């Protein structure tokens, strides 16, 4: 009938609820997990594959994958597995009664939205659909229609700037860098202490020990030197198992990778500059609005201290006479689909749906028209 | 990705 | 250390070192500590008359003449307020703390007691800052003989400071590192969107000097700054004078280190060129294995 | 025999030689390679910095840079390893004992020349020097002595009218629209498809596929529909590790930026209308003889059909009754230097040279007395 | 010059010597022995710890013990035991006279490393060490500065891409799956057939089983379906107290666990595709240059038939033009101490030295200045 | 550049 | 090892 369901099935995280909402219905891992051993115990609820939290809790006998990775779709039978979750098991409402607004990194190849469509119209059998940049979305949560957007999500990082409405298209940057590649450079520089977490079913407990402790320091270099005469920037963590760790200078080296990707071997600059970069790429009159509505999004970015880093890194690479404020929301986990719910729930929305005629008549191309 | 990348 | 500092050590530590001595209760001894400067400063801190009770710091500038004209005092009284008294015997300025009536907090006017150079130079020039902040057009303008054979040029108009330093380097190999490190110095302006404008000549002087007695000549540079109501407003105009004042005992010290930076290179060129050489040595047959130490091995 | 060096030193590929010959005795990329991780293998070969085609050989481990940005040098202390690897190893010639004649765009910053001038002369000490435009060692490359050079530049693209002679110094138009921005928009396309190049090694590559598959569209909406109905237009390349690349409709994408900037967002125009504002700026009395006398240069006019495409757009635009003949070597990519062979070769231009003791005369502002 | 110690030292067997030999001078199994049972005839003189071979010929009666598991220390006073054995009684030298050149597996614990420099300082009193990655001497000894180290232990396996000497921290793989762990799932293997080894002195009659008769299969199915069906791959050995026994189908399925780990339970990858998973975490541009390069060591890789495995596996994963080369010399076994050999006899490595007096001031923390 | 485009 | 794994 109404009410479209909006579904951020970004990298790491799928985030769905019904449009008109303030908080997503159901939140939940995006992995799919296969049993890894032979069954012996008959009749005790043998399944083929878990999907989401049911593969979350029992994922010491699994072994895990994520269905997207980077921003693009790459199991596409796992990503159907975990659409249906989603719509039956997380949400109890079928999927031909209720169009849905899906999102995507910018910069994304045109197969990744175009099975998207495909799917949608053909499997689900959907009556509607749309495709949405996140960051516009993001934008939209915030109740501007000026600033500069960085959303970094599991595996992307983007960074979007729109003046009063019109999202400069070549100004948008894209970088390959999140979540995923903090928790892999987290994994390798716990050896340096004794910790050594190999399997799939550890990068979990990995994850959560990063989502945890770890901060974005200040500054990197007193940071360092602070860590290395004294004890007073130690955390310990309990395994699952009753093992008690110690992490010291790890937890801001973790997060310093974003602003110096030279950690991970990438030659790619840091977010910080990414911004800055794609702020100059615009448009001299506007430069200044974006200074002073840079808004943060994304889990990624939900390090305490990274703001203020944010910040200082900008102030210190634009002139000294614009205003740097950066818009760092109290939430923004789901700032993408606070926005994607209120951009579904406007009324002059409505004349914009991929609808099932359209998409019966042009066929799933139709996507890089009727969507942006 | 085909090229570049993996995905 | 990039950048030089402005507060001296030998004063900050001589005057830490007393009121320590001072607060504990102990009584005090004698101090008679000489020493010296940038641009020929001249220090001294005593005792007046063998007074055990009383330090005297005097100081001995260059610039003699331009802080005893009016209003170059204003800066020097607001910051040392009862410190500041008359000069020593031979001396430009002096300040004169008693050992007993110390305030609290001892860290201040110790950190203010290793700027007396510093403030000395930025009263006799807060003047022009003044004259361009208070909106009017040709104030006094002179030429600050901060050194014996080159001169600071200020002026004061009524939306600018104009700062020529007419400067020469002793040494010839100074001088010949000096060309090329003030040839350069107008290719700064592209490491910030803000920073004054910066003219480098040393065919003639500028048309700044031409009714003024700096010093003029053709082994001189001149470099003038053009320091703007964003460089010497209220807030910015601290900086600002640290950066004129020191700019260019700084030039002189990355001139001299620019020396020990080539050095390097010079060690890893030779070392190169002996490597070329090593091809003709021709290859022993066998070596004898021998110890840390170059013993002979003693086992196999 | 003693004869003066011609060094283009253009924006992308710094070509040297000496004059009197009809060939550049060096062409290599001008770029500065510098590693960016630490050796640790004993004695084998650890120096600072590599340049030219020893970077381009060892672009795996180093991040390259280029000194010329649009026209512009932006790091002299790479532009000067440029000219030393170029006087030092490439040429192997001593650089103070022959004069030297640089090249450099028009409306460009006095500074650069300025710059060009002092390193000329004081670092190297060559006995005398001179700074032309490329577009008038282009015609003079051509043969001629009127008409209106199109040199599309890598860097920057520049139309110079000139009539018996006298060049025209009020009709010159300048467009920072070059390979390196085509080379940027195609790493920015081929996203769609999924190949995904971030790192300058792999900018590289971009380069080596549009130097090589790509383009231009005699009608661009003709080719659009042709490509997108027929898998007809599709080429495969081999990038350096054995995967293999099928570009389609991208081919004819990348340069038709040229003819319409508003896909790179820029306000500008056309190349086509670039020449044809350049043309009509002149007096009308002059016009037909550009008209019949255009001449392309610079490697990004090697496109396939770009002559016709040109051809096509200013009879559009010019009036039915002036013969319009787009005059295109096949040596284009070189003529900028071979006009220097020229220029530095005559007998009445010894006395146009920029003498050492000129310069230590009157400062290194004399080139803008000297040299037009 | 100076005689320099180059102790090898890895898990599973010590091999130590001169540098500047072709061999090390003494190669003995890393083991600590303790008896188990009391003495009752006094006079004959009694050891309270027996190491190396002495522990291995007196098996029958000691509960042997490995100081290092996985490449990694964990009885240090066995360790020490294990060192003095081999300065005082193999080599017979002063310890205290030469240098010493050991060898730690990459990404390890640094308490590892650091322990040992304080070990090798304050109780033989060296007067200078130096701990080198296993993998770069590996890549010494085959003589080349490019390439692909694939080093597998008898605790640890690991690979190591080097371009040009500049070897890429961020591609180095790790995986705990060597010689020691193919011995227990031998063991394991073993009882079906009805043998049943399962103390620690029969431990070694398994390893010398899988040493004399294990190979590696070329196509794993294929051979299993033949040793399945004929009596023609079943091999006897005779156990040292006259019994036979006859292993058929076991032969190849021990080493096979190199290549699908899923044998023993775990869920890391081949080692075939560990090794192509580190040659594309590296750049594009030397991928070519590290398949023809890829170089084997330590004694795991000395199964009959595995570079023929490891060039059939890895072609199937690389692109149908890339050759791959598997340059498995016949002296691999001691190739990580040969590089050794090579590294301490080079001029220039008098200044990479840990010097005592540069210990005697800094302690243990020196190691990771000195030392990458 | 120094003001207006990058270089 | 300390966590994961035994070394
Ligand atoms: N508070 C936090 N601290 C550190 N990392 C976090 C935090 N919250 C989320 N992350 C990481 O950032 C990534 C993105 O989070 P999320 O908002 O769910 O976006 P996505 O849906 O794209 O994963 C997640 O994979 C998560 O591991
Ligand atoms: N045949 C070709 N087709 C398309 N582009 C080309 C071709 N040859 C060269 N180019 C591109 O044009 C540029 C060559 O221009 P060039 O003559 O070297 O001028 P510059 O000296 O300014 O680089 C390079 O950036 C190259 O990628
Ligand atoms: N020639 C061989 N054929 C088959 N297996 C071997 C051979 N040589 C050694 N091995 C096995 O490989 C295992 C580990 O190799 P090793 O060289 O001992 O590792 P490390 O170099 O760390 O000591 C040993 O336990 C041994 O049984
Ligand atoms: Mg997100
Ligand atoms: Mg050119
Ligand atoms: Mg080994």
């Amino acid at each position: 009938d109404i009410a479209a369901l909006v579904v951020d099935n970004g990298s790491g995280m799928c985030k769905a609820g019904f449009a008109g909402d303030d908080a997503p219905r159901a939140v939940f891992p995006s992995i799919v997990g296969r049993p890894r051993h032979q069954g012996v115990m008959v009749g005790m609820g043998q399944k083929d594959s878990y999907v989401g939290d049911e593969a979350q809790s029992k994922r010491g006998i699994l072994t895990l994958k994520y269905p997207i990775e980077h921003g693009i779709v790459t199991n596409w039978d796992d990503m159907e597995k975990i659409w249906h979750h989603t719509f039956y098991n997380e949400l109890r409402v079928a999927p031909e009664e209720h169009p849905v607004l899906l999102t995507e990194a910018p910069l994304n190849p045109k197969a990744n939205r175009e099975k998207m469509t495909q799917i949608m119209f053909e499997t689900f059998n959907t009556p509607a659909m749309y495709v949405a940049i996140q960051a516009v979305l993001s934008l939209y949560a915030s109740g501007r229609t000026t600033g500069i957007v960085m959303d970094s999500g599991d595996g992307v990082t983007h960074t979007v700037p729109i003046y009063e409405g019109y999202a400069l298209p070549h100004a948008i940057l894209r970088l390959d860098l999140a979540g995923r590649d903090l928790t892999d450079y987290l994994m390798k520089i716990l050896t340096e202490r004794g910790y050594s977490f190999t399997t799939t079913a550890e990068r979990e407990i990995v994850r959560d020990i990063k989502e945890k402790l770890c901060y974005v320091a200040l500054d990197f270099e007193q940071e360092m030197a602070t860590a290395a005469s004294s004890s007073s920037l130690e955390k310990s963590y309990e395994l699952p198992d009753g093992q008690v760790i110690t992490i010291g200078n790890e937890r801001f080296r973790c997060p310093e990778a974003l602003f110096q990707p030279s950690f991970l071997g990438m030659e790619s600059c840091g977010i910080h500059e990414t911004t800055f970069n794609s702020i100059m790429k615009c448009d001299v009159d506007i430069r200044k609005d974006l200074y002073a509505n840079t808004v943060l999004s994304g889990g990624t970015t939900m390090y305490p201290g990274i703001a203020d880093r944010m910040q200082k890194e900008i102030t210190a690479l634009a002139p000294s006479t614009m205003k740097i404020k950066i818009i760092a929301p109290p939430e923004r986990k789901y700032s993408v689909w606070i926005g994607g719910s209120i951009l579904a729930s406007l009324s002059t929305f409505q004349q914009m749906w991929i609808s099932k005629q359209e998409y019966d008549e042009s066929g799933p191309s139709i996507v890089h028209r009727k969507c942006f | 990705w085909x090229a570049x990348c993996p995905a | 250390m990039i950048l030089l500092e402005v507060n001296n050590r030998i004063i900050e530590e001589t005057l830490a070192l007393k009121f320590e001595n001072a607060a504990a209760g102990n009584k005090p001894e004698a101090v008679e500590v000489t020493f010296a400067d940038f641009d020929g400063v001249l220090y001294h801190i005593s005792n007046p008359n063998g007074d055990k009770t009383k330090v005297m710091v005097s100081i001995s500038l260059k610039f003699y003449k331009e802080l005893q004209a009016h209003g170059a005092d204003e800066l020097l009284k607001r910051v040392y307020g009862s410190f500041l008294v008359n000069p020593e015997s031979g001396y430009n300025v002096s300040l004169l703390y008693d050992l007993e009536n110390l305030p609290a907090s001892k860290d201040s006017i110790v950190h203010q007691a290793g700027m007396l150079k510093r403030n000395c130079f930025a009263s006799v020039f807060e003047k022009y800052f003044q004259f361009q902040e208070e909106g009017k057009e040709g104030e006094n303008r002179a030429v600050i003989h901060y050194r014996d054979d080159e001169t600071m040029y200020v002026e004061s108009k009524k939306d600018r400071v104009t700062v020529v330093f007419s400067t020469v380097f002793k040494d010839d190999d100074d001088v010949v590192i000096g060309k090329v490190f003030m040839q350069e110095f107008k290719e700064g302006r592209r490491a910030s969107h803000t920073a004054p404008q910066v003219l480098f000549s040393h065919r003639e002087p500028p048309l700044e000097l031409k009714d003024t007695d700096a010093a003029v000549g053709d082994n001189i540079g001149y470099i003038t700054f053009v320091l703007f109501p964003r460089h010497t407003n209220a807030s910015a105009r601290d900086n600002t004078i640290n950066l004129i004042h020191t700019f260019r005992d700084y030039l002189h010290y990355h001139i001299k280190c620019s020396k020990a930076y080539i050095h390097t290179r010079m060690r890893a060129k030779t070392s190169d060129f002996l490597k070329v050489l090593n091809r003709a040595r021709p290859d022993a047959e066998k070596k004898e294995m021998k110890t840390i130490t170059g013993k002979t091995f003693s086992s196999r």
